[PDB]
């Protein structure tokens, strides 16, 4: 029950608001900074690839489906002892 | 030569190092050697001493192994060593040729001046004139000194670019990252200079503590001085094999032996750095000669080896112990490292094989020792084939019960069967002073039974020396085989009817009421007395001597077997619940909750099954099989967000996943990689399962989601490989166990 559905505080109301909101492309930069941030501990990296590259690989769907998906898989992480979860590297708190 | 100018003292030996190696004048058939000893009086009072010796080149071919040495490539690498300012790291390119040089030197040595140990004592007589030890001897004059130890800890900072190490990796798929962080120090040896170092080192009576922000400027943080932990001494000494005066400076130690070091985290850079520094600090006046500088670890292989040390040939002097810890037995493991040294003079492991006779002496004494035998031993060792069936007439899935059954066993047979065969065949030696390393051999036997550090030893030694010479594997195979034979004919007579084994140790069915207890006792021991009798005159009989007589140990008794394959079995006792398991794999933390699981469930159908009861009763067991499967995998659902629990070991020869490259950022956590890796999965998408070497980033970690039902549907395929086989061999059942995971349970880890 606790590990599969919203956190108890999440849907109460507060004072004010403490997510991320943001445009497409804004998204993607901080994607790619928390990613950086996030890497030298464990994380695997992304590798992306998208049309006009020097490299056609697969996947040429670029970033319209693909910030859906990582959003949700970060926000469906849970969190170990102490250690605040990774999405704080996203939001930049440490109270989540 | 004369005895009217040579003086004599008693005194003791603690340790041997080389110190050079070079080329008389006019000569190309051999070469020459200095060596130096740190000596000890009856009272403790370090002393130097020093001795010289000529080594061919026919030993050194032999000691190799192989015709593709000479003795200009040995002098080119012994003076290329001399300088550790350019060249710290010379084993590296090369290490048979060191070992070699090493074991040729030592037994040079032993042969010539004469009968040398360590830790015992001695009579040492020298020339007053030249100032060489020229006779050495053994006598008795009291209780020598006690060893000492002193404790060390040492800490540094390396900077090295991952590419390169990036590079070095690609070069060569499979290798491990210590030789590869070493390789790459060896490129550019300026960087040893510019690291950060710490050392504390305690000893009985004082302390040396430094900090070095950099090694090549004075100390940021000091205490202690160094003329107390040693003593620099000067000596003119006048060899043979040069035509002038020669001096030789060297250091002695202050109260104490040896040093030991936890095994927490060893790193060797740290120690080459260290003394490095100190070997160039110490050679700058001029007018004297400089020592070697070489060293010896299981690192300094692309592949690693499976045993961890330190080995020490040149510089300083004295040897050091690492000795892992967290063990509430330290001070035993750190005497029976104390104990090897000792026995073995301090060459094993480093050398390996060559402790106990040359690899190219072994196929003419394999060849004379099976020549005598007897005809039809003879005859069984020339047909001799790995994958033979002879005696244990059983099969795959079957079960015996309730009858009494039981397990013997002949405790180290290898070890006494080669001791013996070498023996024998030592006729065919064309030399008389190798039968010193066949004494050593001995020794260690006959301290087998009440010492363990001799029986892990053998057990490491004695598959290097048959993999040295197959002539060894096919006719320990022979005589084994016919031990085995001579066995089974015995037993035959005993009211006895060997079920399993090989012959080191096997299991067998007994014929007797089923139902009295105080009579069953009397028979086991009456059989046990029988075999070993039998098994000692057919030994006898082929003019074979032991040194330790054989001795046959009974490792229980019980009630109820099943087989299901040829290495796994399961015995019962059906009167305290004891119960034995043989034949599971154990790879990791998660695989032993599962053979604990399949002892208590295979425990509850066994007792079921006396219940006389008709065919229901599979169906019933079949029931309880499925059960305790649920609940395991309920159980693993409370530990899904521990990754050390999930991880599983890789060896060298299998094949595992590609390095991610942020694991070549780690640092001075590669070091300690020398042989197994530890491997875990993760899903970071979709379908991907991407692999994460656990042990090389910094704690605590930050990873996805765990892969849960890779790792469980391995498990449980082991798992049914065992229930399988005991549906079909207790109740002669066809249909295979299949636990449908699938379409039950893969909606909790999705």
């Amino acid at each position: 029950l606790r590990a599969r559905t919203y956190a108890p505080g999440a849907l109460t109301p507060a004072p004010a608001y403490c997510g991320a909101v943001d445009s497409a492309t804004k998204m993607m930069g901080r994607l790619a900074d928390a990613e950086k941030l996030l890497v030298p501990r464990g994380w695997p990296a992304f590798a992306p690839a998208s049309p006009g590259e020097d490299t056609a690989g697969g996947t040429p769907p670029p970033q319209t489906c693909g910030i859906v998906k990582r959003l949700l898989r970060l926000a469906a992480t849970e969190q170990q002892g102490p250690t605040p979860p990774a999405i704080a590297a996203l939001i930049r708190n440490a109270a989540v | 030569m004369d005895t009217a100018d040579i003086v004599w003292v008693e005194e003791s030996v603690s340790a041997i190092t080389l110190y050079a190696v070079w080329l008389p004048p006019r000569a190309r058939e051999y070469f020459h050697a200095l060596v130096y000893f740190v000596c000890r009086n009856a009272a403790g009072e370090g002393r130097a001493r020093f001795a010289e010796v000529s080594v061919t080149a026919t030993e050194l071919r032999d000691f190799y192994g192989s015709a593709d040495v000479s003795v200009q490539a040995v002098v080119a690498a012994a003076r290329a060593a001399t300088t550790p300012a350019a060249s710290p790291l010379e084993p590296l390119e090369n290490p048979t040729l060191w070992r070699a040089l090493y074991a040729c030197v030592l037994a040079a040595l032993e042969r010539q001046t004469g009968p040398v140990a360590l830790f015992a004592p001695l009579r040492i007589g020298s020339d007053p004139r030249t100032g060489l030890v020229v006779k050495v001897e053994r006598a008795s004059w009291g209780p020598p000194a006690a060893p000492r130890a002193a404790l060390l800890v040492a800490e540094a900072n390396i900077d090295i670019d991952p590419m390169a190490l990036a590079a070095r990796v690609a070069e060569h798929p499979d290798a491990r990252l210590a030789w590869a962080r070493l390789a790459a120090i060896r490129d550019t040896p300026q960087c040893a200079s510019a690291a950060s170092l710490t050392v504390n080192i305690t000893t009985g009576t004082a302390l040396f503590a430094r900090e070095y922000q950099t090694l090549a400027f004075p100390p940021i943080k000091k205490e202690g001085a160094f003329g107390d932990l040693v003593e620099v001494c000067e000596v003119g000494l006048r060899p043979r094999g040069h035509p002038q005066r020669v001096t030789a400076r060297v250091l002695l130690p202050r109260d104490y032996d040896y040093f030991v070091s936890a095994g927490e985290k060893f790193s060797a850079p740290a120690l080459v750095a260290l003394f490095r520094q100190w070997h160039t600090t110490v050679h700058a006046a001029p007018g004297a000669l400089a020592p070697v500088f070489a060293f010896l670890g299981p690192e300094f292989e692309v592949r690693g080896g499976p045993v961890p040390y330190f080995a020490v040939l040149g510089f300083p002097g004295w040897p050091t112990f690492t000795v892992p810890a967290t063990a509430e037995s330290a001070r035993d493991l750190v005497r029976g490292a104390a104990a090897a040294y000792a026995a073995l003079l301090g060459a094993w492991p480093a050398v390996g094989a060559r402790v106990v006779l040359p690899p190219r002496a072994w196929p003419g004494v394999a060849s004379a020792a099976a020549g005598c035998l007897l005809p039809a031993v003879r005859e069984a060792v020339a047909r001799w084939h790995p994958a033979t069936k002879i005696i244990q007439l059983l099969d795959p899935p079957a079960a015996v019960g309730p009858v009494w059954t039981a397990r013997f066993c002949f405790p180290g047979l290898r070890a006494q069967l080669l001791a013996a065969l070498a023996d024998l065949g030592g006729s065919g030696l064309a030399d008389p002073h190798g039968r010193t390393g066949l004494a050593r051999l001995d020794a260690l036997v006959v301290a087998a039974p009440s010492e363990p550090w001799a029986g892990a030893v053998l057990e490491r030694l004695v598959p290097d020396t048959c993999n040295a010479c197959p002539a060894l594997r096919q006719l320990l195979g022979g005589v084994m085989a016919a031990v085995c034979l001579q066995i089974e004919e015995t037993a035959s007579s005993v009211k006895f009817a060997v079920c399993g084994g090989d012959g080191g140790a096997f299991w067998g069915v007994f014929n007797v009421d089923p139902q009295d207890a105080d009579a069953a006792s009397g028979v086991i021991e009456d059989a046990r007395r029988a075999i070993e009798t039998a098994v000692g005159a057919v030994l006898r009989a082929n003019a074979v001597r032991l040194r330790h007589p054989l001795c046959l140990a009974l490792e229980g008794v019980y009630t109820h077997a099943v087989a299901w394959s040829q290495a796994g079995v399961w015995f019962w006792n059906s009167r305290d619940n004891t119960d034995h398991l043989g034949g599971f794999p154990l790879r990791g933390p998660a695989y032993t909750t599962a053979a604990g699981v399949v002892r208590d469930t295979l425990r509850r159908v066994l007792g079921l099954t006396t219940a006389c009861v008709p065919e229901e009763d599979a169906l019933t067991a079949r029931g309880l099989m499925e059960d305790a499967c649920d609940r395991l995998i309920l159980d693993a659902f409370n530990k899904r967000l521990d990754a050390e629990y999930w991880s599983v070991r890789v060896s060298p020869f299998e094949a595992s996943d590609p390095l991610p490259p942020t694991a070549f950022r780690g640092g001075a956590l590669l070091d300690a990689e020398h042989y197994w890796r530890r491997v875990v999965r993760v899903c970071p998408g979709g379908g991907e399962s991407v692999g994460v070497p656990v042990d090389l980033y910094p704690r605590p970690l930050v990873l996805p989601p765990v892969d849960c039902a890779h790792h469980l549907r391995e498990i449980l395929r082991e798992i049914e490989l065992v229930f399988t086989g005991v549906l079909a061999g207790v109740w002669g059942e066809g249909g295979k166990f299949v636990y449908p995971f699938d379409d039950k349970m893969s909606f909790l880890f999705a």
